């Protein structure tokens, strides 16, 4: 078992022996572009590195073997990653989202730890033995910070430094390493900051930096060099190998690095997700993102409401909280020009469109499960029936309200007639009607229709791509684009107010979160949101989001208010469409190319 | 990523002295060092002079060695320039370049300015 370093450069992470020489080639790996940190773990003998050009967060054994990007979504400069090797985490600092993030080795369960007031963390080093971690922070002042490795306890370690690279901790010594990339030094402190040693002042430019019995090994960017040195005095210096320019990170593979052990490596402390060191040598739960940890102090459970904003190639999920919790980016692959999202908060399953592969698709919320519903045919938006898990959604090519079951099996076309050009649609099971956009040649309408395409009437003639749908407040909303604005007004006709309509460019989505009218603008790249009991009024939600293409709110699903709906217990005994009347009660209905029976349930053929 | 905006330069006298800017806008913080090349008419692309980001070390070609001064602003994130015992043998465009710790060699450009040398 002999000790060896690893080093970053370009598109090679590589191997030096440090006793004689042996095995001085590259670690056998496919898809590296600009490999960054490194770090390790010994006993499953893996290699854990960064891509900035890819912006991935990759993991690969020590030949070259099973590899697999661990993190890939929502990376766009991680600069800093280390392993906590007891709790078996993956921690990594992104200082272009500004955020300390963590997982598992596996990826599952990723959660934001910090976020707030950070400016570029880089440098990341671990203490899960004690519970603690360290990083440096290259903005305005920089500085190094210390906090629990949950993200609590956040103080500053030491605030004069400049610009620090190559964290690097001592751990037989309790001491902490570092080189100062402003003043081109090398410095030590002890594990709270104090007892401050300049280890070495005459270097050209150390960077990268890593530490392994009395000897410290760094990187000379000036004298593109790997080099180490007596830790203590700073001597007796020997040059490991040169013309290397551009040595991203560097470190020791050797066990004796990972010792230690805290209650997460005995039996991840029956946390249900996420287990999470913290002084002194204690834990604590940790859950998903958006996820909240239950009265147990062991469990986790999924958020109930949120948001969800989808753009061209991403599918994103906001969550209303007083710590103010960072977005998160749905892991789903295959995400080419999205048109339009809803949710199924029976299952529990995101449903949305696809224009470019021409579909409509559903997937859970951490990517699994996916499944094709529909598939010639351009779907153009959809909505959900809940109750009799139905899908209704307008064609652009067919020019037809059709509809189709979760499974995919087509109940059948409910609209369709020359002249016609439905695009935007919305259902109201509620009320058994459902509401839609009409976009003839010059002439536009906003047309209501029952589910079985009957009763279709004209409710909005002049004065005009997206409808929203509220049956707590009764109201319904949709936005124009030529007009530029959003009016609302009641289910039945009645009370079409124009909301503000001043300072807005291109609106292409509307829903309702709890009292409020979210709504995206696509060329003005915002997120906002109007007050519906008119208190505070007009405020934006997020600024600068390319791509916007829908958002879609989620309230729980009261599962007791559900089972009262007649329409869904067993359909209300319907074959396809059940109505609910006015009284309360069903009434069954069929698409155009079937028709009722003499039970008033099924549906066939004529002749 | 990082942008890098040269500024100053124009019709100069032989034995002047001329100063020049590169202002950098972007992911600063990551810079390592910003190069001031040159490019002839006839000649290619020539390196200059060198210094760091934070204005510690500097690195002065012999061709120019003792005449020119590349510096760092003490507040603004800009690099500049001082050309002294200016000569016809000066006149190229000059061009910024940024190298940063992220993405390592791969060197951010900017447009650069025309200087003559009249005599
Ligand atoms: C509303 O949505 C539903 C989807 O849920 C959609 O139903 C689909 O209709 C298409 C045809 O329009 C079906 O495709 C057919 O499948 C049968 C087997 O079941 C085939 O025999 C058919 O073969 C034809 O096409 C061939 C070319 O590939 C020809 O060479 C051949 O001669 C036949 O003409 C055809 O492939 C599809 O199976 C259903 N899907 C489901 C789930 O039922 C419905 O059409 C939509 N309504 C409108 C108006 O678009
Ligand atoms: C060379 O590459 C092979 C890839 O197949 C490596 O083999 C793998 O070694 C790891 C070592 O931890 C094995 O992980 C273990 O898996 C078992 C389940 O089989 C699990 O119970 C343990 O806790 C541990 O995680 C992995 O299974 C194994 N894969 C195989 C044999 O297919 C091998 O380690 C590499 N060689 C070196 C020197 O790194
Ligand atoms: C690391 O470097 C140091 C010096 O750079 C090496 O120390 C060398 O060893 C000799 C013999 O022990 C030292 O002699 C010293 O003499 C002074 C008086 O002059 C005395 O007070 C000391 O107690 C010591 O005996 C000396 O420090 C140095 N030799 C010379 C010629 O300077 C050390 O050996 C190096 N470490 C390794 C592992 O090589
Ligand atoms: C699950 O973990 C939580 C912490 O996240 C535990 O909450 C803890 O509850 C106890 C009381 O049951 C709190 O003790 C308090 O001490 C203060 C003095 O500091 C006193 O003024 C209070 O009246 C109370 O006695 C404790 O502070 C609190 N923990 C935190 C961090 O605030 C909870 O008990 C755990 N669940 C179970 C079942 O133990
Ligand atoms: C490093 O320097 C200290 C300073 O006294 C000395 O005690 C130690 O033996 C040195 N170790 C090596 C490996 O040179
Ligand atoms: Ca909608």
């Amino acid at each position: 078992p002999e000790a060896f370093l690893l080093f970053s450069r370009r598109a090679d992470i590589r191997r030096i022996s440090l006793e004689t020489n042996n095995n001085n080639v590259a670690i056998p790996l496919t898809g590296v572009k600009e490999a960054s940190a490194l770090d390790f773990d010994v006993t499953d003998n893996r290699i854990y590195w960064t891509d900035i050009s890819l912006k991935t967060i990759s993991r690969a054994f020590m030949n070259g073997s099973a590899l697999e990007h661990v993190v890939e979504f929502g990376l766009d400069y991680p600069e800093g990653m280390a392993v906590d090797w007891l709790g078996k985490n993956l921690y990594w600092a992104d200082t272009g989202t500004n955020r300390i993030e963590v997982s598992k080795l596996d990826g599952q369960h990723r959660q934001v730890l910090v976020w707030k007031d950070l400016d570029s963390p880089r440098a990341l080093a671990l203490d899960p033995a004690e519970g603690f971690m360290y990083w440096t922070e290259w903005g305005g002042k920089p500085k190094i910070d210390r906090a629990a490795m949950d993200g609590s306890e956040r103080t500053t370690l030491v605030p004069n430094v400049g610009r620090a690279n190559g964290l690097t901790i001592d751990y037989a010594k309790r001491r902490l390493y570092w080189t100062d990339l402003d003043t081109n030094l090398i410095e030590s402190s002890n594990m709270l900051g104090l007892n401050r040693e300049v280890i070495a002042d005459d270097l050209p430019h150390p960077f990268g930096l890593t530490q392994y019995q009395d000897y410290i090994y760094w990187t000379d960017w000036s004298r593109r060099s790997i080099e180490r040195a007596n830790k203590t005095s700073g001597q007796n210096r020997t040059i490991i190998q040169g013309h290397l320019d551009y040595v991203m990170d560097i470190l020791v593979f050797h066990s004796s690095r990972q010792s230690g052990w805290n209650e997460c490596a005995s039996s991840n402390g029956h946390c249900s997700h996420l287990c999470l060191a913290v002084p002194v040598g204690g834990f604590v739960c940790g859950c998903p993102a958006h996820y909240s940890l239950n009265a147990d102090n062991r469990t986790c459970s999924a958020p109930t409401t949120f948001l969800l904003f989808s753009q061209k190639s991403a599918i994103n999920r906001m969550v209303i909280d007083e710590q103010q919790s960072p977005d998160i980016i749905l892991p789903i692959h295959s995400l080419r020009n999205v048109r339009a999202i809803d949710y199924d908060p029976l299952d529990k399953q995101l449903y949305w469109i696809d224009s470019r592969q021409n579909m409509i698709r559903k997937a859970q919320e951490d990517g699994s499960q996916g499944f094709t519903v529909v598939v010639e045919i351009q779907p153009y938006d959809l909505s959900i029936d809940i109750y009799s898990r139905y899908i209704y959604w307008t064609c652009e090519a067919t020019n037809v309200i059709n509809v189709t079951r979760l499974d995919g099996r087509s109940v059948g076309v409910v609209l369709k007639g020359e002249q016609d050009r439905p695009r935007a649609v919305v259902v109201n099971p509620e009320k058994g009607y459902m509401y839609f956009t009409n976009l003839q040649e010059r002439s536009p309408k906003i047309e209501r229709a029952a589910l079985d395409g009957t009763e279709r009437e004209v409710l909005f003639f002049s004065g005009l791509i997206a409808l929203a749908l509220d049956s707590r407040l009764g109201k319904l909303f949709w936005a124009d684009s030529d007009l530029r604005r959003i009016e609302s007004s009641d289910l039945s006709g009645a009370n079409r107010i124009v909301l503000e309509d001043s300072n807005i460019l291109q609106p292409v989505g509307l829903t309702v979160f709890e009292n409020w009218l979210y709504w995206i603008d696509k060329q003005q790249q915002m997120i906002e949101k109007i007050d519906m009991t008119g208190r505070e009024g007009r405020t934006k939600v997020q600024a600068r989001i390319a791509q916007l293409s829908d958002i879609h709110a989620v309230k729980e699903l009261n599962l007791q208010e559900y089972r009262q709906h007649p329409c869904a217990q067993d359909n209300g005994g319907c074959s396809h469409i059940c109505l609910v009347k006015g009284d309360g009660t069903t009434r069954c209905s069929c698409p155009m190319h079937l028709v009722l029976l003499q039970d008033e349930l099924s549906c066939g053929a004529a002749a | 990523e990082v942008q890098l905006q040269e500024s100053g330069g124009g019709l100069v006298q032989a034995g002047g002295s001329l100063r020049l800017s590169c202002a950098a806008s972007g992911r600063t913080f990551s810079i390592y060092t910003i190069g001031w090349f040159r490019q002839a008419p006839g000649k290619e692309r020539e390196f200059v002079a060198e210094i760091t980001w934070s204005g510690g070390s500097t690195y002065y070609a012999d061709s120019v060695k003792g005449r020119f001064t590349i510096s760092r602003d003490n507040a603004k994130n800009t690099v500049y320039l001082q050309m002294n015992s200016l000569k016809p043998e000066d006149t190229a465009v000059y061009y910024c370049a940024a190298i940063t710790y992220t993405r390592g060699i791969y060197k951010y450009w900017g447009q650069g300015t025309q200087v003559t040398v009249s005599s």
